[PDB]
């Protein structure tokens, strides 16, 4: 059998380079910036060597022209510059880069990191270009011209009618009819701005004001440098650069991962809510910010940049393929975030600023994570009977906790006052237990994922449980609990299917009568909120048999008062009275009300 | 424009949207309905805005556009009067969508008279009779100028195209840069009477901002008054500012240099009939790099901030 | 000067067009059965005109063998087959399509819709496997073997070691030591019912139970049909094979665009919210359903596919350009969508389903969506005072509206019994004025965007809001609201900031007192639905002139007592009570509840 | 090699759910219940609730259960099968109950086997939407968000 060797058709590959290799058409800007940076690094490793190769044109810098008089974009760089034959193979053969071969001939240990390695990426130009003019020009040869028109077929000529220029490489794009945007301030500057913000080198812009030049990249990339030397400063620069943010950032994690995933990772917490948010940069050059696997859903409020290296990219270079790696640098971040959190945690201003502006975030994580979600638990800062005035941490709860206590208690609501003067605290507030106070709704959401922290299991006081008593008031009980047994069957034939059951509670002490969950089901709060969603149980009777309310009514049992007109509505009186406290909703409002209005007019001496 | 499409296989693409508006520039005006001597008379006199899509593509060998623009134009002339000579008037007439395949009965056409009276009763009979069949046919006859000239840019001709398949289908110093200048309107359910204080009382700034240093201690914002917010990195002075009418603002970013400085010009449009409030926000001097950066924010943190804060609209 | 033509580096180019152009490993399946589908369309297209070519395999198939003990991924097609100098030239050369120059070889007009077009989709099954042994037979030719392990080179031997074939192409893939998880059942049925599902031919699998042959595509596409020709069961069985759905299709909608941009689409609306979901085909392969412009958010609920054969795909063919053609498919599915939604309207039975199950979907595209927003305002079904049956529309509004009726009235609350009980509805139904019931907590963001139906414009009677009485009774209305000034001022006094102004309106027959808001901000409901969402207004104090409690409390004012204890305690009490029946969340209800405890003990006769 | 079916495969899920054994076991065999949390359910038999080899439709018909065996409150076995699926596909699935009192939780062990392999991932997804999230939105046994 013969053995052949792998042709291709210039043709035909020609247009898949220059027809559909790119989905949007600014990645030309991208990719040439880009092929600019990698020249000038080349020049800059020669410059230590020889410094006469930097004699030319010793300031390195990128300059970009636009023409709309003639439709020509000028891209000027002072880079190393390319001869006459490297404009036929590097720069006439398709897939051949100049670039890599360089990268593969420099020593152990180097310090510049390149671009170009694919070596398809100067045909970008052709998708907003009809035809270029490449200026070149090299140390160790003469100036030339390298001409082409999206064909088969170049044409390379020596310059002898344009600008002598010392070193480096001149890009004459002389742009379509359709594609004249990039001849204008704002698209120079939103391509750049988008893609090219962090070149190490400047980008000079040709400005029409007279005609000015104007560095694009303002602020550099603090990814290479230190976390120790770079100032407070530079942080709020830098964030203001990322990302359109006006304020200053709250707090900035700076991290580095070394071994077989080194990578780069500025991440900055702002002051307020947004409302993706992490870019990620590979070799100085934005890729992408649309991957969903490098930051959680309760995690994406974390603004900054992610710099990797060792990233598979495709042939368009603005998205990663698979490749299990992701999943690696996803726990990296929520390792260092959350290590970022507990040094907010130290101090007391910092972290009122971060937990009054993120209380949502951090307890969505409890609710969706559970490999982190011990740690979460830590962040978590609420009211209390004794914390009426501060925020307090669970761990300082269970501190305070004492030795007879054996769970955390606590209790959900619509609002803090709605909490504080609610009824039952009064039993826990005999015992000298502290109850905490839940105002948002996503508290509850947290606490039911939860169920345990350092052995302490969470129990809502706003259900049915139980507490410890002692032996004298354990048997007391009992005994005014068969006595109560006719009141509690008269109330429940007055409400019927209203509540589950009527029984005779002694966590109470001032309301006479209260609503408790059921301990299975849904709160009188979460079940307020299910029913208030824009995008989107039974009830227990328990009445305070030390009321003087309760009495009254147990008076008009033994006197044969189960069906009195009188005790029928105070009884629907109470329980919806009950349901105000309880945190429980009205069913026909205008009813509750007739009621009221009959009290005042028996008060008003109306009959 | 050079194209490199062997056999015209692959989709090559050509945006027209600014020969679309230069061809509808040369079309729509100097079309008149009916005649100066008569009594009643129309013509266009000048195109309000152009906005949509316009863009050739080309599969194999065929010209294809699917082209949707919304077109708005201005009108003038003048109606029969009882008393004295013809009283003028002036119109707007806007064209919803006009598609590659719509037809001469799909067009609408939603006709806006300025200052409606019932002596005007005979401007829409005027403009339905002439002025709307001739604006069907430019409509009928754009796609067709349209394959036409741009159809030929593309899909190189059969003489270098050896494919009987889609020939059947075939027919100076370092400095900075300039400004520029953006335009919103947001809607507020709220009255320009608590919309003007909203912006100008130091109580009610601090509620929807969070982040305030007024240098003065004067109760609400005064004229030629300056004020640093969100930590003394959004600089802004009143400098002019009318009763629930105007206001102007001297908006200025810490990260711009110092010859930058933005200015802010707000008009309240208050409508009863609806009660709610257009604040027509002219901005001008914000940086040519800026401007996007600017307008996200300003949804941000001035139209969602106000209307979360003090509750003047829901939002979702 | 010198003129070149562009060259290729081959030992590059292999591995760019191999690695870094698909995301995904599993593409390279995709791709190889896109391949058996085109060979089969060509020896199809050439039975038509010569029977003699379809003799050597009558049957058109697509087979599949594993071998786990081999590690060999048998793809077996009975195809057109590739002759000597076709596995030379057409797959030999990267970049060079024989499927494409087969298409255009044909007259324009023909019935041939092959995949192949780019000719780089091949090489992509070298990402999983190793070295490959692609076997050939064809018609006109002997029996070939193109063997090739992606070195630069391949080797072209005559078969004489394997079974003979009839027609057709075997692709013998040694996968890699990583890869073999392509050698499973679950793996192979996972690929295809992503990527090659809609195959017209049939796509067999060898699988082991004894080793049989399963057919994988067992629904066929029904796009390819007419709509008319389709039964009910076949669209139930479509919508099994393109969602995971257990349940049936409520409504089909299959429609197909013939003209300048040719697509056809089959949209089925579920039963059921899903909480993409509607999945683009390009040559009957399915390219990606990520798509964001091409169905909106409120209305991405409709499931379905749609055939898009003719549009600008990129190299990976797993992705659109920028072309802007999404917009024009986003207008057509939305306005055949609005047109299918008119056709349910027209049922009475199968319009209940609809609207019970995707109410929040319809709402939010009057919220969000402005150009169709008329056109879904007439799609809203809501209950009112004159229909607490049924759901009525807006246009039954409009038509049982009488001649001095000039606005729509609504009502938003918690539930149905709150609003339907409200005393705001006393003073409509005295003017034979119907008025909407809104019980969705969207409800009131459809309301706050529409404005205006059919000239009407939307009016909340929450909100303060003025009604057309005749001029004699504004004359009396003004003296008695004259005499009750001092009434107010007690008021406004006593409850201080609570409330903005207290007015005595007419609009209240039964109840004493309601809250209403200044017009502007949110209501009452709208102010508890926002206080209660997860993932995230001044009060005026109106009096019922003709109620007996407001008068005797006049009496108490022109007898001295606007600061006595007993008055201010009753102000408190309406004021509080009124919040519950308006809609208002009350603040700290234990002092609420403490002010019923004391009225029912002086019921009770206790001192 | 001729013309039949594939093999089949098992998953294995642990929804919790807020709710006790006793209550969470009526809901799978109160034909009252039942119909709650599925809005369409055909029953056969005129008894009030599920018995042992008792068949029943679910979700228009298009699923087709059995109870062959059934503990008290501790282990329920119904045979599941889908309407598009084959006559020889039948699959098994069995519910065993744990009720932890400390936390007031009981986590419902899934144990299904009898799943086509091409149907495996379509049998999961949906019994988290038509099973799991059903019954926490009908009758409030879990938060969901
Ligand atoms: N402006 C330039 N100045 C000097 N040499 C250049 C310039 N642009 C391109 N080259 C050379 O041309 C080679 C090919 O560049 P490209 O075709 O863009 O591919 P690449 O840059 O090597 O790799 P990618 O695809 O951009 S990641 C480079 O390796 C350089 O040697
Ligand atoms: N299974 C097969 N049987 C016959 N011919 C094939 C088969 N697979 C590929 N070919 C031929 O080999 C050439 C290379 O195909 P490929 O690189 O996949 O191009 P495309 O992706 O455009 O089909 C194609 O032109 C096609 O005609
Ligand atoms: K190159
Ligand atoms: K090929
Ligand atoms: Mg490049
Ligand atoms: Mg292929």
């Amino acid at each position: 059998g013969e053995t052949f060797e792998f042709q291709a058709e210039i043709t035909q590959l020609m247009s898949l380079i220059i027809n559909t290799v790119y989905s949007n058409k600014e990645i030309f800007l991208r990719e040439l910036i880009s092929n600019a940076s990698d020249a000038l690094d080349k020049i800059r490793y020669q410059a230590l060597s020889d410094p006469k190769q930097l004699e030319t044109e010793p300031d390195l810098f990128i300059r970009i022209t636009p023409k709309p008089e003639e439709k020509v974009l000028e891209i000027r760089d002072s880079g190393i510059g390319m001869t006459k034959a490297e404009l036929i193979n590097n720069l006439g053969t398709i897939a051949k880069s100049g670039t890599k071969a360089f990268m593969e001939a420099l020593s152990a240990g180097a310090d510049v990191s390149m671009i170009g390695q694919f070596g398809v990426g100067f045909y970008s130009l052709f998708l907003v270009a009809d035809r270029v003019q490449v200026i070149s020009k090299n140390n160790e040869d003469e100036q030339y011209i390298w001409e082409s028109n999206a064909g088969g077929s170049f044409t390379v000529t020596l310059d002898e009618v344009n600008e002598r220029i010392g070193r480096g490489t001149v890009l004459r794009l002389f742009l379509k009819d359709d594609q004249l945007e990039y001849l204008e301030e704002k698209r120079i500057k939103e391509v750049i701005k988008r893609h090219s913000e962090f070149v190490a080198y400047p980008i000079q812009l040709l400005v029409t004001k007279v005609q000015e030049l104007e560095e694009l990249n303002k602020t550099k990339p603090l990814w290479t440098r230190n976390p120790s030397d770079i100032t407070q400063e530079e942080y709020n620069a830098f964030y203001k650069s990322i990302s359109n943010d006006w304020e200053d950032p709250l707090y900035v994690k700076h991290f580095s991962v070394e071994g077989q995933l080194e990578f780069r990772a500025i991440l900055f917490i702002p002051k307020r809510a947004p409302f993706n948010n992490i870019k990620l940069y590979v070799r100085r050059v934005f890729i992408t910010d649309e991957a969903e696997d490098l930051i959680p859903e309760w995690l994406s409020f974390v603004k900054g940049v992610v710099d990797s290296e060792d990233l598979p990219l495709n042939l368009s270079r603005e998205m990663l393929q698979q490749n299990k790696i992701m999943k690696v640098i996803r726990k990296n971040i929520v390792k260092k975030l959350i290590e970022a959190f507990n040094e907010i945690a130290e101090d007391s201003e910092q972290f009122d600023k971060f937990y009054s502006a993120f209380a949502k975030n951090i307890k969505l994580g409890v609710h969706e994570d559970t490999q982190n979600r011990a740690a979460l638990a830590k962040l978590l800062r609420y009211n209390s009977t004794k914390s009426v005035d501060e925020l307090t941490s669970l761990t300082d709860y269970v501190t305070r906790m004492p030795e007879h206590q054996k769970n955390i208690y606590y209790i959900t609501g619509e609002s803090l006052k709605a909490v504080e003067k609610s009824p039952f605290l009064d039993a826990l507030k005999a015992k000298n237990f502290e109850v905490l106070f839940l105002t948002d709704p996503i508290d509850e959401y947290a606490f039911t994922q939860l169920k345990e922290f350092e052995g302490k299991t969470l129990v809502d006081i706003t259900k049915d449980f139980e507490l410890e008593e002692t032996d004298e008031e354990k048997a007391e009980r009992e005994k005014e609990i068969k006595e109560y047994e006719p009141l509690t069957k008269a109330l429940k034939d007055i409400l019927g299917d209203q509540v589950e059951k009527v029984v005779v509670s002694y966590k109470l002490l001032d309301a006479p009568a209260a609503i408790r969950t059921g301990q299975f089901g849904w709160s009188a709060n979460m079940e307020r909120i299910m029913k208030a969603q824009a995008l989107r149980s039974k009830k227990t009777f328990e009445i305070s048999p030390k009321s003087p309310i309760i009495k009254e009514l147990k008076k008009r049992v033994d006197e044969g008062g189960a069906q009195d007109k009188t005790v029928k509505d105070l009884t629907n009186l109470l329980f919806e009275t009950a349901l105000l406290t309880s945190g429980f909703s009205l069913e026909e409002p205008t009813s509750f009300a007739s009621r009221i209005n009959r009290l005042i007019s028996l008060g008003l001496n109306i009959d | 424009m050079v194209v490199n499409n062997p056999n015209n296989w692959h989709w090559v693409d050509k945006n027209c949207i600014g020969w679309a508006k230069e061809y509808f520039k040369q079309k729509l005006v100097g079309v008149e309905a009916g005649s100066v001597k008569d009594k009643k008379y129309a013509k266009i006199k000048s195109v309000s805005s152009i906005e949509g899509d316009c863009e050739v593509n080309q599969r194999k060998g065929k010209v294809i556009s699917l082209f949707d623009l919304k077109i708005t134009v201005l009108i003038e002339g003048h109606v029969d009067s009882k008393d004295g000579s013809a009283l003028p008037f002036e119109g707007s007439i806007n064209v919803p969508e006009v598609a590659f395949d719509s037809e001469a009965s799909s067009y609408q056409f939603d006709i806006s008279i300025f200052k409606e009276t019932s002596e005007l009763s005979e401007a829409k009979p005027l403009i339905r009779s002439e002025l709307l069949p001739k604006l069907r046919q430019i409509f009928q006859q754009f796609g067709k100028d349209l394959l036409a000239t741009h159809g030929n840019d593309i899909q190189v001709p059969e003489s270098q195209v050896k494919s009987n398949y889609t020939r059947g289908n075939q027919k100076p110093q370092n400095g900075s840069g300039n400004s520029t200048s953006i335009y919103l309107e947001p809607t507020f359910n709220v009255p320009s009477s608590e919309l003007y204080e909203t912006f100008l009382d130091k109580q009610r700034i601090l509620a929807w901002t969070r982040s305030a240093q007024f240098f003065n201690s004067g109760p609400k914002l005064e004229t030629k008054e300056k004020f640093e917010l969100f930590g003394g990195n959004v600089i802004s002075e009143l400098v002019s500012c009318e009763k629930d009418k105007k206001l102007v603002f001297h908006w200025k970013l810490k990260d711009w240099s110092a010859p930058f400085n933005s200015t802010i010009e707000m008009t309240f449009h208050e409508s009863q009939e609806f009660h709610e409030t257009k604040l027509q926000v002219k901005w001008t001097g914000i940086p040519v790099g800026e401007e996007d950066r600017v307008r996200a924010n300003f949804e941000e943190y001035y139209v969602r901030s106000i209307k979360l804060t003090f509750g003047f609209g829901a939002v979702l």
